[PDB]
């Protein structure tokens, strides 16, 4: 199916996944669409920040739905 | 300025600058202990190079308090003793994570600009505003100065 990540940028991208895939799977598409590091990546959606090893469908996370993407920054 | 709040006391935007269009940058040192000098910067009256040290201080009395909460810190994935015993090394890198818990201790807003030398976007923790807030600069990806806003602003 298809959801929407906007990135810190703004960046809209579309990601290809199942309800099932967990948020580390959703991380390393974003890694293979944009280049992003997955240590670097936090995935929102709903006001909450969502932990790795759940799916999509462990947050209600239907098709279309759109997530934000806020990067930790180091330095 | 258009901030949008993705979660509790964190906000994102999107604008896009130059950094030396609306702002001076006062350089801090390659230690890396950059991100608490630049607090310090702006934070410190009679700012110095170890000015900074209290700026960690607060940090560990911040994580004491917020770290086993914070969203940031599950992509740490350290025990708050580890953290801590990481954190207060000298050398250890400051982040987007310290300046959340360093607003919510100091009773600030924190504003990181990152820089992709022209601004791609800004992470603010806190309900301040750009006026009333401490303005970082990201740089790099590896980097932070402290950034003022320009006498005419």
């Amino acid at each position: 199916m298809q959801i929407f990540v906007k990135t810190l940028t703004g960046k809209t991208i579309t990601l290809e996944v199942e309800p099932s895939d967990t948020i580390e799977n959703v991380k390393a598409k974003i890694q293979d669409k944009e280049g992003i590091p997955p240590d670097q990546q936090r995935l929102i959606f709903a006001g909450k920040q969502l932990e790795d090893g759940r799916t999509l469908s462990d947050y209600n996370i239907q098709k279309e739905s759109t997530l934000h993407l806020v990067l930790r920054l180091r330095g | 300025l258009d901030w949008t709040q993705v979660i509790a006391g964190q906000y994102v935007s999107n604008p896009r600058f130059n950094i030396s269009d609306y702002f001076e940058i006062v350089r801090q040192p390659g230690d890396g202990n950059c991100f608490y000098h630049s607090i310090a910067e702006l934070t410190m009256p009679n700012k110095t190079d170890h000015s900074y040290h209290y700026i960690k201080r607060l940090t560990e009395s911040a994580a004491r308090k917020y770290y086993q909460e914070e969203p940031e810190a599950r992509l740490v994935g350290l025990s708050l003793e580890d953290y801590l015993k990481r954190m207060l090394s000298d050398n250890e890198w400051g982040s987007t994570l310290e300046a959340s818990m360093l607003a919510k201790e100091m009773g600030i807003t924190i504003i990181i600009w990152t820089v992709a030398d022209e601004v791609e976007a800004g992470i603010k923790f806190g309900d301040g505003d750009v006026f009333t807030a401490v303005n970082l600069l990201h740089s790099g990806q590896t980097h932070f100065d402290a950034l003022r806003i320009l006498p005419q602003f």
